[PDB]
């Protein structure tokens, strides 16, 4: 079992464009010297997402045929994934791209944000469950795409032509399982039981919501 | 509405 030239070539285009984007050093300054109060903890979050949207905003620009759609549906499929794509690479930050130490820093600091325990324990119970998967950059790289390319979200104009762009990632991410995990037959199943996980954040967040940045008050609708 | 992220898609 192997990837036809053509899922090879989209696998790359995905890939490259995911390793593009990364954490920077002014935020991660941040988690180590700011103040540990709920203000200023509270604060870095706002930071940490703002970045994420810019970072998911050039990611998906680059994702094969998201520029050939109409473009108000770009921007309903950004509205639409924010908060999804969000706590996935949350999940990808706590379970790698982070220091053993820092991490534990990182976590006081979310723990630590005002942020109600009804909201913060399932958060911290998906990064787990996510760690569980141990999945791989270009399973993670698959997944933000699928999560961004979905045809079921509000306010689409042509749904047809976003689910022409999904339907080949889903072959690409279902044939990397064959291929890399042939004798679990339930790794492909596992991993949309995560996007089932991820859609429950949409509820949780709603009812999470001091004033935001542009960008988030924009991509969340409040 | 959404004027930030109309930018940033067509930058
Ligand atoms: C960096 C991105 C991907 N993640 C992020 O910023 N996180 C993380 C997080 C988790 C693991 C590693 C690094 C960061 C936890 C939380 C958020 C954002 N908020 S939020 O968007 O609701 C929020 C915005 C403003 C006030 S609260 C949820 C709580």
């Amino acid at each position: 079992m192997e990837l036809t030239p053509d899922q090879q070539t989209l696998l790359h285009f995905i890939m490259d464009s995911y390793n593009k984007q990364r954490m920077p050093q002014e935020i991660t300054n941040k988690i180590l010297k700011e103040a540990f109060s709920a203000e200023e903890n509270f604060l870095i979050l706002t930071e940490m997402a703002t970045n994420h949207v810019q970072v998911l905003v050039e990611f998906t620009k680059k994702l094969p045929g998201f520029q050939t759609l109409d473009h108000e549906d770009q921007i309903a499929l950004l509205k639409g994934s924010a908060v999804e794509a969000m706590f996935l690479r949350s999940a990808e930050i706590f379970n790698k791209k982070l220091p053993s130490g820092h991490s534990d820093l990182l976590e006081a600091r979310i723990r630590n944000s005002g942020i109600s325990d009804e909201y913060i324990t399932p958060m911290f119970s998906f990064y787990k469950s996510i760690g569980e998967l141990k999945m791989t950059q270009e399973e993670y790289a698959l997944l933000t795409a699928i999560v961004i390319l979905s045809p079921d979200r509000q306010y689409i104009k042509d749904r047809e032509a976003v689910e022409k762009l999904q339907e080949p990632l889903l072959d690409v991410l279902q044939k990397l399982c064959k291929i890399h995990q042939p004798e679990n037959p339930q790794h492909f199943a596992c991993l949309l039981g995560r996007l089932t996980e991820l859609r429950t954040f949409n509820h949780h967040h709603a009812e999470m919501l001091h004033k935001f940045t542009p960008l988030l008050c924009e991509i969340w609708d409040v | 509405d959404h004027q930030l992220l109309r930018y940033l898609l067509d930058k």
